[PDB]
């Protein structure tokens, strides 16, 4: 997955 | 209950961070979990979630459940200040009316309802 400042980024499903 | 990462972050660096991300990601919402004190259920190992507002919270639910890997036999309860909070709600409406001072929304977690 990816990460900013730690902050876990979730994907929005379809 | 109390948080760790309320335990482990000054008021005045949580607010200031909150607030830079709500302006820079103004589609998403930030969210700490924990396992909630006396709870007898797997450990997460992220805690900061960046989440899109139009998620339910629902599918917060299935994707926590992913994390801990739990198996669907399994409970798992959210509490937000107290309240479970409804699985039909968006995670931008669950954070509109909880979201803390510090602009981070707290969401605790549990095998038990109560």
């Amino acid at each position: 997955g990816s990460e900013v400042d730690g902050w876990l980024i979730i994907d929005l499903p379809d | 209950m109390k948080f760790v990462y309320k335990e482990e972050h000054p008021f005045e660096k949580r607010r200031s961070e909150g607030e830079k991300i709500r302006k820079k990601y103004p589609d998403r919402v930030p969210v700490i979990v924990e396992k909630a004190p006396k709870a007898r259920i797997g450990d997460l190992d992220k805690k900061k979630y960046l989440v899109p507002s139009d998620l339910t919270v629902g599918q917060f639910y299935f994707l926590i459940r992913k994390r801990i890997h739990l198996r669907a036999e399994d409970a798992l309860f959210f509490f937000v200040n107290n309240v479970i909070p409804p699985t039909s709600a968006t995670m931008g409406q669950l954070y509109q009316e909880h979201h803390e001072e510090d602009f981070f929304l707290y969401i605790a977690y549990s095998d038990e309802s109560v």
